[PDB]
Parts: structure tokens; sequence; C-alpha cells
């Protein structure tokens, strides 16, 4: 199971839940996209994500509008 | 049960009133889920709300950050 070696295991789990507050909150992303990119399973999570439609948060380097604008 | 913990430790990130609606979803605090009707008779939200809150909160509950493998 690649839940083990997932790295933000470590962190804040609300820094993968920016919550856009009058505006999209590139701050936090690029904070969630800097653990992600340090992670070994970032393709198992983002494959995750998208399969099983988890439409809010950042997940395998990608933030929801990213996930969500490559499912339509 | 780690379950409980994460659970009230993702409610706790969210507002009042989502936070109302998923317990009374789930049936979180006195075991009886409640349509979806009757959670929007009491907090005031539609059908489409309750399930953005729902795949919001489902979706922390399931991230990686918090999980019990
Ligand atoms: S890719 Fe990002 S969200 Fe997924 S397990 Fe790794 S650090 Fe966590």
């Amino acid at each position: 199971d690649w839940r083990h070696k997932a790295v933000c295991r470590d962190e804040d789990p609300e820094l993968f839940f920016p919550v856009g507050n009058s505006g999209p909150a590139l701050a936090q992303i690029a904070d969630a996209k800097l653990v992600c990119n340090r992670c070994p399973v970032t393709t198992e999570c983002l494959s995750w994500a998208l399969n099983t439609g988890q439409d809010s948060g950042v997940w395998g380097g990608m933030s929801e509008d990213e996930r969500r604008a490559l499912k339509r | 049960t780690l379950l409980q913990d994460q659970l009230q430790s993702v409610l706790d990130t969210l507002s009042e009133r989502e936070a109302g609606v998923v317990r009374l979803r789930f049936g979180l605090t006195d075991g009886q889920p409640r349509t979806l009707d009757e959670i929007g008779q009491v907090y005031g939200v539609t059908r489409e709300r309750i399930r953005q809150i729902e795949s919001k909160t489902m979706s922390k509950l399931r991230h990686p950050s918090r999980s019990q493998v």
C-alpha cells in the first residue's frame, strides 16, 4: 500500500485543503504541491484521487481545479 | 477508534453549519442519520449543498495525510 509512504502524513492535513477566500489560494496550493514534489508515491496518489473522484483538495501534486479540468 | 479521532479532527475544520450537516447525515451525534430533506429543513441548505459538504468532508477523511494504514 502506497499510503504507507505518503509524506503528507507528517504535515498539517489542512495544508492540502486550501479555501479560496475571495480568490485562489495560490500560495497555499503551492505549499501543498511542494510536499507532493518530494513524495515517492505521487503518481499513485494522483491515480487514486482521479479514479475515485476526489473533488476537493490537493492530491498527487495537482489542485482540485486542475484535476477537475482533467475530467471534462 | 482512530477513525473517531480523525473524524472529529476533520469536523473541527468545518463551519458550524457544515459540521452539523455532516453529523446529522452520518448520525454521529445521536445515532440517527437524517434524510436529506430533514437536514435541509434544519440547516436551510439544499440537497446539492449537502452533497458538496459531504463530498469535501469525505475527501478530507480519505486524504493520505490522515490515513489510518
Ligand atoms: S502526492 Fe501529495 S497528497 Fe499524495 S501522498 Fe504524496 S504528499 Fe500526500
